[PDB]
């Protein structure tokens, strides 16, 4: 159970981590957009490098396809086809203890239409946090209940 | 004519620019995030005109960012796969050590 | 240049990790410890215990 | 550029050219060249009036449990497409696309104006799409939404198509394309002059407006042209009169 | 790591290679300098009359 | 929902062993899926060959070269590129097998 | 096209006829993939016997 | 190749170089294991025989 | 703050002109406002044309 | 000039990295001391140079 | 004991990577020194004229 | 021609690569599964000047 | 055991020929680097003219 | 049919097995001869004893 709460806390922190990466990517996207607008075909390749490498950094936590805008920048798609970025803007992601099965921590994501979700963890197959999730689902719970059943 | 002075001095500009590209290349070689930057520049070749092969057209084109974007994004996908497998194997090791005990 | 440094350094690392494991078994005196040392026969070890 | 931001020579003599007018700004040959300038102004409110996306799909998905889709039916539809749009005042709306299917060479689509809280998500598939066993989309390529007016802004209206997709022979539902014509307005920080004579500026909507082209003179006898000082020629009877064309106009 | 090796083989920089690039450009610069020197000499020679 | 494929399946080059051992090893097949991938290589002569998301190969591409009757006659005044001249003769096209390429 | 090579001296199995998972009534599994009218994919599975 | 050698050492198997999500990988009953995504998942069962 | 707290107060005003080269310097690392330069256009950092 | 600025700023980074590695390797055995690493980044590369 | 092994396996300082970094940055420093000296040399070669 | 430096850089690069290869023969050594890997060398391509 | 060793005979790293090779190629690398310096002296003399 | 042997494929007519009497050379000729005499004769001797 100590390990259980560890995974809860870790995922909670991962929420903040992804939010931070989104903000940073949006900032650099603004920069390249405006700077190439001034550039006249400029090649601020250093900015390009840090922007895309920061993207690669985020990808690990959750598998991503960094979907492109026309020339300048991107909108950010998670592997399932959900997408949350617009140009220099990155929306918020939040940490919630579950209302579905309240012995766990989980994330919340929002579509500005009306409201936010308590994420359907079915979606969460993406590498790192879905790596933690699959552990919890198949591995942790099975042995947990085997132990309890024997006792 | 004395434009030779200029002409040569454009050679100097090309050398200075090549040097700065070399400088950024060497200085950033170990930075987490960098790609080779080769310098580019033109020639006074056989484009048509009304002067002949005079020293008309040697100047600095700019610099490229030599990175295999195709394999770079493919690499990000491979990083997703590795992220998942590595994460869950570490979490496995956590229990494995107790059954080791 | 990175690739070469990583190549030889990780060579050192895996050579060490190999030696570390041989060191583990030698110092302890047990060939088997855990699912990573024996995912198979340790169950029969429980039975025989 | 002078304090009027009109293009001038060192003496103040104006640099003339052919201007862009209308929307989209196009270089009008049907005028006479005049001094070109750079207004410090924002971009036109280019509303969204068209859209397109490409959808290469597998048509074997079984009936999702919670059909119809309206709001949070995460067990009712199989794929999400999205295209962001701008009302006809020039403000920001986003369109979301949702795919639902039980028609075994076909797909059906829900849609919503996902920035609009006044409008609400339609509870029924907005359009139905068709494919043939030859691995190819055939029909279904129309759907419209009017980005609902909210804050007194005029709502925009668009039509959307899905042409020429290929079919995914099993499983691999996919979507790759984005098209919509419009952008919000934005302020101007860019100005560039190019080899063709044109002058372009770029705006904080991350898009462009062009206003300028430089037109050149040509003559029957150059020896007639007379300097007036200040590196300026007076076109003379002795030279003929100016024949006008821009770079790339054959002999220019 | 294989993908990394190839991507870096394109992108990374070898210290050896650039030092070689460095030396060439010394040749290039001094060659242009020689050119300007000879041009200066001929300029003043002409002006001598 | 696609066509039920119909085909002829040929047991080519089967043989019977008085003294042998048994195995089935061969397959030829002339169909492939819609391609959807960016993957290609250039090789030796301006022809371009790629591997594809059908896990296999195709060839499609060539680059055409030009030569003139008299090489040195070209336009000779600018920009890393050439133009043909009457003195040099107009272009003969080719790809690099025929001596003049 | 798929090729098969065999030994002639075998004690023919006693299944009359073969069945898709009656193991003695086939010897080696060969496979042939195929694609229909305009390129939708299929694979075909085969059994062989003496 | 080493992985298939060990796989052999636990259960007899054929080993010859090819691809297609498949390998020259017959086993103890002429049946074939590896093909495409369908690398066959065998079972531990109570025995109808005994 | 010496009491484990933070406050924010500060922002400077920037200037951009119609005719930069026309700018009337005074020497001593300074410029001044004039008609020929165009009247001053103000802004904050990173905003729009700044 | 800018080339010498490149030469030197990289020297600054190299010195900082050496300081960091010396710091860690010397502090290596202290209970409670965690390894620490020094990271690099590019300058505020902004354009007026064409 | 086990959890301590976790903590120090992630956090502890080594001798290997620190050694490698020491040489890698020694080399980087010396290379930037090459840059320094050769750059000033080219500048002086120009400055003489 | 830039030949003078290019000969040296070609040989230098080739030597370094061969060094990596022979290392790879050393670094693995003990681990089962590996087989010794050997390297090939050859002349550079014919920008033959005039023959 | 015999057949495994027969496989190793071809496949197995022999550790002697490779060691001797490691030395041999260091010599080659040095030969290359020094040759570069000679060309440097050549165009040094040409430049000094 | 127990054996494999080498041929030139004059593809205008087909594969002609060049008679093995002709292959006196070192590597391939030696291997062919090695089967021809050493291994086949040795297996014949083994079987004759048995």
């Amino acid at each position: 159970r100590d390990q259980d709460k560890q995974v809860n806390i870790a995922i909670g922190s991962s929420v903040a981590q992804i939010n931070n990466y989104a903000k940073q990517i949006a900032n650099l996207n603004d920069q390249i957009s405006r700077m190439t607008g001034v550039g006249a075909g400029a090649s601020p390749n250093d900015l390009l490098d840090q922007r895309d490498q920061l993207v690669s950094e985020l990808n690990k936590i959750v598998g991503v396809e960094v979907s492109v805008q026309d020339g300048g920048t991107y909108n950010l798609t998670m592997a399932n086809g959900y997408t949350l970025v617009q140009g220099s803007t990155a929306r918020q992601l939040a940490a919630v203890p579950s209302s579905a099965d309240p012995t766990r921590t989980t994330v919340a994501y929002v579509d500005e239409a009306a409201g936010n979700i308590e994420i359907p963890e079915k979606l969460l197959n993406t590498g790192s946090l879905g790596g933690l999730l699959t552990f919890r689902s198949q591995d942790l719970d099975q042995t947990r209940n085997t132990l309890g059943q024997l006792a | 004519m004395s434009s030779l002075i200029n002409h040569a001095m454009s050679g100097l500009n090309a050398a200075q620019a090549a040097l700065n590209t070399v400088s950024n290349n060497i200085n950033n070689y170990n930075v987490a995030g960098y790609t080779r930057q080769t310098t580019i520049l033109a020639q006074a070749n056989s484009t048509l005109g009304a002067g002949g092969w005079i020293g008309n057209g040697v100047y600095v084109s700019g610099v490229q960012r030599e990175y295999d974007a195709f394999i770079t994004n493919q690499l990000r996908g491979a990083q997703n796969q590795s992220s998942g497998l590595t994460t869950r194997y570490e979490q496995m090791s956590k229990i494995d050590n107790l059954l080791a005990d | 240049t990175q690739m070469m440094y990583e190549q030889n350094m990780s060579g050192i690392t895996n050579s060490q990790a190999e030696w570390m494991k041989l060191g583990e078994q030698m110092s302890t005196g047990k060939r088997v410890t855990n699912p990573s040392d024996d995912p198979i026969a340790a169950s029969q070890a429980v039975v025989l215990s | 550029l002078d304090e009027n931001r009109n293009l001038v020579n060192m003496q103040g003599m104006q640099l003339t050219g052919y201007p862009a007018t209308g929307t989209p700004p196009t270089i009008q040959q049907g005028a006479n060249p005049a001094p070109i300038t750079i207004p410090n102004t924002l971009m036109a409110a280019k509303s969204t009036t068209t859209a397109s996306m490409q959808i290469n799909l597998n048509s074997t998905d079984p009936v999702p449990s919670k059909t119809p889709f309206s709001v949070s039916d995460a067990d009712s539809y199989n794929k999400k497409g999205t295209v962001t749009v701008y009302d006809s005042q020039g403000n920001a709306h986003d369109m979301n696309v949702y795919f639902v299917k039980t028609k075994d060479n076909e797909w059906a689509v829900y849609t919503h104006d996902s920035s609009d809280p006044a409008a609400t998500a339609p509870t029924t598939a907005s359009t139905t799409l068709k494919f043939n066993e030859n691995g190819i989309l055939e029909s279904g390529g129309t759907v419209n939404i009017t980005t609902g007016t909210i804050n007194g802004a005029t709502a925009a209206t668009f039509s959307l198509s899905f042409l020429n997709s290929m079919q995914q022979n099993t499983g691999a539902n996919n979507i790759v394309a984005t098209n919509q014509n419009g952008y919000k307005p934005g302020d101007l920080v860019s100005y560039q002059i190019n080899n063709d004579g044109t002058v372009v500026g770029n705006y904080s909507n991350e898009q462009e407006q062009v206003l300028g082209q430089i037109v050149l003179a040509n003559f029957a006898n150059n020896e007639g042209l007379a300097s007036q000082g200040d590196n300026v020629w007076a076109a003379t009877q002795a030279s003929g009169v100016a024949l006008l064309g821009t770079a790339g106009s054959g002999n220019f | 790591k294989q993908l990394y090796k190839q991507q870096q083989s394109v992108s990374g920089v070898n210290l050896d290679e650039e030092y070689g690039n460095l030396q060439r450009y010394q040749q290039y610069y001094l060659a242009n300098a020689q050119v300007l020197q000879t041009a200066n000499a001929l300029f003043d020679a002409l002006l001598n009359i």
